[PDB]
């Protein structure tokens, strides 16, 4: 019984060909019902895992096209936007990826925000050691800086500027047609070194009070409804910018383009059945901020300004992976296609062997293997040890948990000999005679056995031999101990 | 295969003691000739008898 079975036999039980021996008890957690989950090539649903929670968001169909690129195409979710499917199977995701990201096609901040730190509220959240900057629910009302001033060094050695007074373009951006217009850069320089450059077309607004206007009051506190003078030119906005750069008070008139903000965006319904241990794996609705000064890129290109990222610390823990599983998602019942996040649960089977001289025939067991619902214990032990011939069974010892094998004493292990009446008050029953010997007046004994049974005509012996021990030899077996042939 | 032969022979040899079946024309180390060498270990180990 090497596998480890407890028995089932006890000693001195009879048995025939067929009758059980011994029998594991391979148990997990949340054994029960089987609902649905047999394995193996059983039934439909071959991959199965906890099936106790079963966190599943439906309304996820995709394609599989190879068209506009190689995996791109139009998916109809519930904002119907292309979501970026960027946590593929076998791209080594991890906890927290970077997936949650959506496409930004013409909402995307150009000369965007940076961060100050004048008026930034906060209850109980900070920026102490790594907190991935200021994350802020309320939102945080940041001033809109365009300014598209950028140190482009400009070879004055070769392209001079004799007045550069329009700047509308820009000096050498690519052959002729710099941005719009034909318009030249002044390159705007300082004492013997250079300095910022001022490449936006601007507009000439030199007339008065760039930053001590009537608007202009402690600071900017620029006012979208208010203008300089009651009965300016109010069509779209009247924001300002205080920075100048060169040429005098240059008041540079900029509009300020915020993002549209109609209404809350439907919430995906992201509540499952989060019953089973508080198994909850699902997407949160925060964006932190990870662009402070370096990650953002100081240059004209733009990107997507405060990147969508969830953080997720559900399971706390068991969150490392966070990966769940990738298949191919299909419902249940019809194949279309969602976003299944359940957890793995693995099962280990192993197989069965006909027979053999050492060990008995192992047969899968009609047990209720496929189970696995709530409760502890799922008994999936499926070992099974039968018998090959009739006997009695010894062997069983009382140590704890060392039994290891089985003994079954069958008929060809005895022998019954007829030679004449014992006669004699030395063969109790248990007796050992070795081979020839003087039992009686006359007839030596032919065999060497223990004495079973005896008769004043037949003889009954277990077949037996001994062997010779010396003194000062290692011994390699104990007592009442089992042995296999060819053993030392 | 360029510092490393096994020969008819040692793949003949292996073959016959390892109880395997591999083909031969192989004649470089493979990773089932290093599992029934450990295999074997163990089973003399523990005194199959066989």
């Amino acid at each position: 019984l090497l596998p480890g079975a407890e028995p089932t036999v006890k000693n001195g039980d009879r048995v025939e060909v067929g009758d059980v021996l011994a029998e594991t008890k391979l148990t997990t957690e949340r054994g029960g019902t089987v609902r649905m989950g047999e394995d193996n090539g059983s039934s439909t649903h071959r991959e199965v895992e906890i099936i106790t929670a079963s966190v599943v968001l439906d309304t996820a169909t995709v394609k599989a096209e190879a068209s506009q690129g190689r995996e791109h195409y139009v998916i109809e979710t519930k904002g119907g936007q292309r979501f970026n499917l960027l946590a593929a199977p076998g791209t080594k995701v991890t906890t927290g990826h970077v997936v949650a990201e959506l496409i930004d096609s013409r909402y995307r901040t150009q000369t965007g925000g940076l961060l100050k730190y004048s008026g930034v509220e906060i209850s109980k959240k900070g920026r102490a050691k790594a907190k991935q900057g200021y994350e802020v629910t309320k939102g945080g009302t940041l001033l809109w800086i365009p300014e598209e001033t950028h140190e482009v060094n400009k070879d004055i050695s070769l392209l001079n500027v004799e007045d550069g007074q329009l700047v509308e373009a820009g000096t050498e951006v690519v052959k002729d047609i710099f941005c719009q217009t034909t318009g030249i850069v002044s390159v705007t320089q300082n004492n013997d070194i250079l300095r910022e450059i001022v490449i936006k077309p601007g507009d000439v607004h030199v007339l008065d009070d760039p930053d001590t206007a009537a608007k202009y009051d402690e600071g900017r506190l620029v006012n979208a409804g208010e203008e300089v003078f009651p009965g300016l030119t109010a069509e779209q906005l009247v924001w300002a910018e205080a920075v100048d750069g060169t040429d005098g008070p240059l008041l540079l008139l900029r509009p300020v383009q915020e993002l549209v903000i109609p209404d809350e965006p439907p919430v995906p319904s992201q509540d499952s059945s989060q019953e089973s241990s508080s198994r909850s794996i699902r997407l949160r609705a925060v964006q932190r901020l990870q662009f402070q000064d370096g990650e953002r890129i100081k240059s004209v290109e733009g990107v997507d300004l405060l990147r969508t990222q969830l953080v997720l610390e559900s399971e706390e823990g068991s969150s490392q992976l966070s990966a769940d599983i990738e298949l191919l998602p299909d419902s249940k019942d019809p194949e279309t296609l969602r976003l299944q996040l359940v957890i793995i649960e693995p099962v280990v089977i192993r197989r069965d062997v006909a027979s053999d001289t050492t060990h008995g025939s192992t047969h899968t067991e009609l047990r209720v293997k496929d189970g696995q619902k709530v409760k502890p214990g799922a008994v999936i032990a499926c070992t099974q040890i039968q018998c090959k011939e009739a006997g009695v069974v010894r062997g069983i010892q009382e140590g704890s948990e060392a039994v290891r094998r089985l003994l079954v004493e069958r008929e060809r292990d005895c022998v019954t000999l007829d030679l004449d009446v014992t006669a004699a008050t030395q063969l109790q029953p248990g007796s050992l005679i070795v081979a020839g010997t003087q039992l009686v007046d006359g007839i030596i004994a032919p065999e060497s056995g223990e004495v079973r049974a005896i008769a004043p005509g037949q003889l009954q012996l277990r077949i037996a031999r001994p062997y010779r021990v010396s003194q000062g030899a290692v011994l390699h077996v104990e007592d009442k101990g089992l042995v296999q042939r060819g053993d030392n | 295969p360029k510092r490393y032969d096994l020969g008819r022979v040692g793949r003949y040899k292996l073959n016959k003691k390892l109880g395997l079946n591999v083909a031969d024309t192989v004649r470089t180390l493979t990773s089932e000739d290093i599992l029934a060498a450990i295999d074997y270990l163990i089973n003399l180990e523990l005194d199959l008898g066989g």
